[PDB]
């Protein structure tokens, strides 16, 4: 509705609080939709750079929640392509070592990157649930390879 | 008639300044750290 | 001590932020 | 009985093995549509395993653990041919083990136990787990003892045949060499 307002900042907030709780549900595709609505919604705007860098990152971790470290690597290269700020963000370089740390099926690499980064910026709640997740998948992973 | 050598010896003058040119580095530097983490922050 | 001070002014300058 | 057999090759994947419980039987786990059940097959002409019937792996496929890909230096999904085999007929006579040396070792270096453990029971339970099996030289197996997990190595096989009262044979350490394990097999036990 607020989008048929044309408030795209009230429809940005709708849509991020729609994408955390549908994360936090399980359904991280559809979280990841919804994030990609909010980055196309945000891009080119001075204002909305900085929550930007967290769409991004959010979207990467539901699709490393789901599984799919291919779609977080594009999504990744995307946002290191369109958003310059994004490119030298430490969200960037987060996302990608989570990803590394996923295709490697290393569980203990992933949580050194996840405390690297709560030093320097914290992990909010959400963050840590998803996170948690994605090392249970790894996890998972390995014990069904042994 | 005869021909001489000499030696050289490395004198506290690098046991410590060259030892602090570590340690003054990395400590400053931890300053600076606190820093831009500072304004991280702050930016944000 | 310069450094220092710069570094007291930015932790006032969050704390006025913050509020 | 191995008298009638389809013996034409097949191509199998290696994959993970299905459970801990199948790689302690170190039997090549099988679908009903790929062999029959409880028969010798060859693989690469030199990895010899029985063959166990398993709705668990679908058909076209051959299960291994990590043991038997260390023998024969196999990574997953590999392509490996598999074949019926029939060592009495290649062998001729020598088809039975009649002395059998083992090395043994730690699989886990920080599960080192003081335990005395009784030569006699360790060959116990080979026979009792392992009867009327196929076994050649530098064939990797894991042996569940009392909870403890071991690495054996069979370094070196003889091979001698029914009705000789000496072993007069020389002791092969050659992997052409293979033989049936029998209740009266001497096994020697080696550090590792």
């Amino acid at each position: 509705w607020y989008a048929q307002d044309q408030s795209v900042a009230l429809s940005n907030k709708c849509f991020i609080k729609c994408a955390d709780l549908k994360a936090l549900d399980g359904q991280y595709i559809e979280a990841s939709d919804i994030y990609s609505k909010l980055i196309k919604s945000s891009m080119g705007n001075r204002l909305s750079q900085w929550s930007l860098k967290d769409y991004f990152l959010k979207k990467g971790l539901c699709q490393l929640a789901a599984t799919d470290a291919v779609a977080a690597a594009r999504t990744l290269q995307e946002g290191q392509s369109e958003d310059p700020n994004f490119a030298d963000s430490r969200e960037s370089n987060f996302l990608k070592s989570l990803i590394d740390a996923v295709n490697e099926g290393d569980s203990e690499q992933l949580s050194e990157h996840c405390k690297e980064f709560d030093n320097f910026m914290r992990l909010d709640k959400w963050k840590i649930t998803i996170l948690n997740k994605i090392k249970e998948s790894i996890q998972q992973q390995e014990d069904d390879l042994l | 008639g005869q021909q001489i050598f000499s030696q050289a010896l490395l004198n506290a003058n690098r046991r410590g300044e060259a030892k602090t040119a570590l340690a003054e580095v990395q400590a400053r530097h931890q300053e600076l750290l606190k820093l831009e983490k500072s304004m991280a922050e702050l930016t944000q | 001590s310069r450094t220092a001070e710069l570094q007291a002014e930015i932790d006032d300058t969050v704390g006025i932020m913050r509020d | 009985d191995m008298t009638n057999m389809d013996t034409r090759t097949r191509h199998l994947k290696v994959s993970n093995c299905p459970n801990n419980s199948y790689a302690l039987a170190n039997v090549a786990a099988v679908s009903p549509n790929d062999f029959p059940n409880n028969i010798y097959i060859i693989i690469d002409n030199l990895f010899v395993f029985t063959t166990r019937h398993s709705n668990d792996i679908p058909p076209g496929t051959i299960g291994f653990n990590g043991n038997q890909r260390t023998w024969g230096g196999w990574s997953l999904n590999q392509d490996v041919q598999a074949k019926a085999f029939d060592l009495f007929k290649y062998s001729g006579k020598q088809s039975y083990l009649g002395s059998i040396d083992i090395d043994i070792s730690f699989r886990a270096r920080g599960k080192a136990v003081s335990t005395v453990f009784d030569q006699d029971e360790l060959a116990k339970q080979f026979v009792r787990c392992y009867e009327s099996q196929i076994f050649s030289p530098t064939q990797y197996l894991i042996m569940e003892f009392q909870g403890h997990f071991f690495d054996l190595k069979i370094r070196n096989v003889q091979a001698i045949d029914l009705g000789d009262i000496e072993p007069t044979s020389a002791v092969a350490t050659g992997i052409e060499t293979k033989g049936i394990l029998t209740k009266q097999t001497q096994i020697n036990f080696f550090k590792g």
